[PDB]
């Protein structure tokens, strides 16, 4: 089972604040130490802070400016990092990570994304790519989706609720007039489909959704 | 606090072979050095611990090795499976520090783009807009350039790309073009067409559609 | 039983536990300090076994006020713990050495 | 005796930026490093004692950090009353020395 548990995205105003949370599962002893680790967009990793939740006592880095404030929650055994008034520098994904007391992170959460924005949340518009009339296939064939018009970032898209795997990628997104727009590749047997349902999965968590765009042929 | 140099920043290696990531420590650590594994969006996962003790689940082709200020992460053999950001962590001195990190990359065997181009869907045009997207999949190097025709006549406005970091299931490199109108000028013209440049063939790989 | 040997028995378990809480403690109090080595369990109870015996090979020591405090504790509970231990065996060695004098 | 390098001798700031001055020691102390400011036709005034504690009375814009052989002295959001010289100061070992010193510009 998933050890740290974080929400996907949070999106904050400039000036506000947020509460991110950790929920810890497995094996939990009094040495262990929840830390928090920054990281911009294309850059390394930032040790933010450590809590200690059998004592509650918190260390945070004195190389940066304090944004940060850590406590935990023993009863439903999760930690918590106050966020305080945030800026554009301090958009990035913040991860947990559960420290044994010995000194290296044995767990890592998935991270929350943290979007400083004015704009507001945008759900995604999720269509289907499937090729045209005249296109010719090989023994492969090249369906897609396409995602457009969300905010914040990110946006987790699978192929046939995760069981399709191999032959995917998805491109990085594009920021256009405060929405940004990505695509996704998924490439089968031609033999398949759509003989074999192809559905492309696109979750935004920033606005709560989920939703199913299934690819079938111009017909 | 230590300061944690992992230089060079990029490693360049070919399939199969042997290769060496350095982590130098400002100062003498011991063996109190750990090695995680970061692939695109994924989170940190760690390698090794105390500078070459093993971790369950991790594929023996990973070693450390090292003491003192200078360490060292190898792994023999590499596959496409280990592209992705390798990052050094010292435990010795409070605060716990991380090295800046070195990406892997493999070089491959060169390979044409796979082009495919899809018109827009009937539910945007629906919503009022047109969107032709254009993918340009699994080539090598990762230089390559997208052309827009409309008509015959190239197209540069509303045009945006994106492109993949390398694939850690092939070593290969993808990218999307994204010409978007609104369905006004869409209906405006009939054959829309994506062309690939690519140092794998003198001529342009070339995929189009009418809109008729 | 008597009481020399109930006491050297009762000194270490007193002695085992003041090891491991000074080596939470210590832990405990040592992170935060910039510099500071004693910040990990394992090798914090290496250093508790270190300071009780006064055997201090100088590898680790604690940094902080507040660790140092611990470490006096340490100290103290060890040496304290040894020199009881030292106590009854030469109450031991008394009672036996009247018992061979016949009196 | 130990040598505090400051360097650089000047740094020039846009107002409301962060800004760190640097301090170096020819060799490790620990934390036994404090900061001080010293305005012009004024006293030098302590801002940062053992490297990062704060002093009362002095704006919690100011922060320090670093240990061993490497310092920094940090302003967060600077504005005009912070135009002074930055000096550092060890207490590890005799004698106490002090940094040549680093001019703050905006
Ligand atoms: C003229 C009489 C001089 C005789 C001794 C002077 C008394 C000084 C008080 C000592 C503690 C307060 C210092 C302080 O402000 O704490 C910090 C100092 O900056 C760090 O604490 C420390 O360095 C650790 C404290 C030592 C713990 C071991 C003591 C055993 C009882
Ligand atoms: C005597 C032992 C006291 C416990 C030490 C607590 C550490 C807190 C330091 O901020």
């Amino acid at each position: 089972q998933v050890q740290l548990q974080q929400p996907g995205a949070e999106l904050v105003k400039p000036g506000a604040s947020v509460k991110l949370s950790c929920k810890a599962s497995g094996y939990t002893f009094t040495s262990d130490w929840i830390h928090w680790v920054k990281q911009r967009p294309g850059h390394g990793l930032e040790w933010i802070g450590e809590i200690i939740p059998s004592y509650g006592r918190a260390n945070y880095n004195e190389k940066i400016q304090k944004k940060a404030t850590l406590t935990a929650d023993k009863s439903s055994s999760t930690a918590f990092m106050q966020l305080s008034s945030l800026t554009s520098e301090d958009s990035a994904v913040y991860y947990c990570a559960r420290e044994r007391g010995d000194g290296y992170f044995a767990v890592w959460g998935a991270g929350t994304t943290v979007t400083v924005s004015s704009a507001k949340t945008t759900p995604p518009s999720v269509y289907p790519l499937a090729p045209g009339s005249a296109a010719q296939t090989n023994s492969m064939v090249t369906l897609g989706c396409l995602v457009k018009g969300y905010f914040p970032e990110p946006v987790t898209v699978t192929w046939n609720s995760g069981s399709l795997s191999s032959g995917v990628h998805t491109f990085p997104a594009v920021l256009q007039s405060d929405l940004y727009t990505l695509s996704s590749s998924v490439t089968v047997p031609s033999s398949s489909w759509p003989s074999e349902t192809v559905t492309c999965n696109v979750a935004h968590p920033a606005s709560s959704t989920k939703v199913d765009k299934k690819i079938v042929p111009r017909d | 606090d230590i300061l944690l140099t992992q230089s060079p920043a990029i490693l360049s290696v070919s399939p199969g072979e042997r290769v060496s990531f350095s982590c130098r420590a400002s100062q003498s650590i011991g063996t109190d050095i750990h090695w995680y594994q970061q692939r695109t969006n994924g989170s940190p996962r760690l390698l090794i611990k105390y500078a070459s003790e093993s971790i369950s689940g991790i594929p023996s082709r990973f070693s450390g090795s090292g003491s003192g200020t200078d360490f060292t992460l190898s792994i023999n053999s590499v596959e496409s499976e280990d592209i992705a950001n390798y990052y050094c962590q010292q435990s010795n001195r409070w605060p716990f520090t991380f090295g800046s990190g070195t990406k892997l990359e493999i070089k491959r065997a060169d390979a044409a783009p796979t082009v495919s181009i899809f018109p827009p869907s009937s539910e945007q045009l629906t919503s009022g807009g047109a969107s032709v997207v254009c993918f340009l999949n699994n080539f090598y190097p990762k230089d390559i350039n997208v052309k827009w025709k409309i008509d015959g006549s190239e197209r540069q406005n509303g045009v945006l790309n994106s492109w993949t970091d390398q694939d850690s299931k092939d070593s290969t490199y993808s990218m999307s073009s994204t010409l978007t109108l609104t369905k006004d000028e869409y209906e405006r013209h009939n054959s829309y067409t994506c062309e690939a440049t690519h140092k794998t063939s003198t001529s342009p790989i070339v995929k189009s559609f009418n809109r008729n | 039983s008597a009481l020399h040997w109930r006491a050297a028995g009762a000194a270490t378990v007193l002695l085992v536990i003041v090891l491991l809480a000074g080596s939470y403690l210590a832990v405990l109090a040592e992170r935060g300090a910039p510099g500071a080595q004693l910040i990990t369990y394992p090798r914090a109870l290496w250093w508790s076994v270190e300071t009780a015996t006064t055997v201090a090979y100088g590898d680790l020591y604690p940094v902080t006020l507040w660790g140092r405090c611990v470490a006096v504790v340490v100290m103290v509970a060890g040496i304290t713990s040894f020199g009881l231990v030292t106590a009854a065996l030469a109450t031991w060695f008394v009672g036996r050495e009247q018992e061979r004098r016949g009196h």
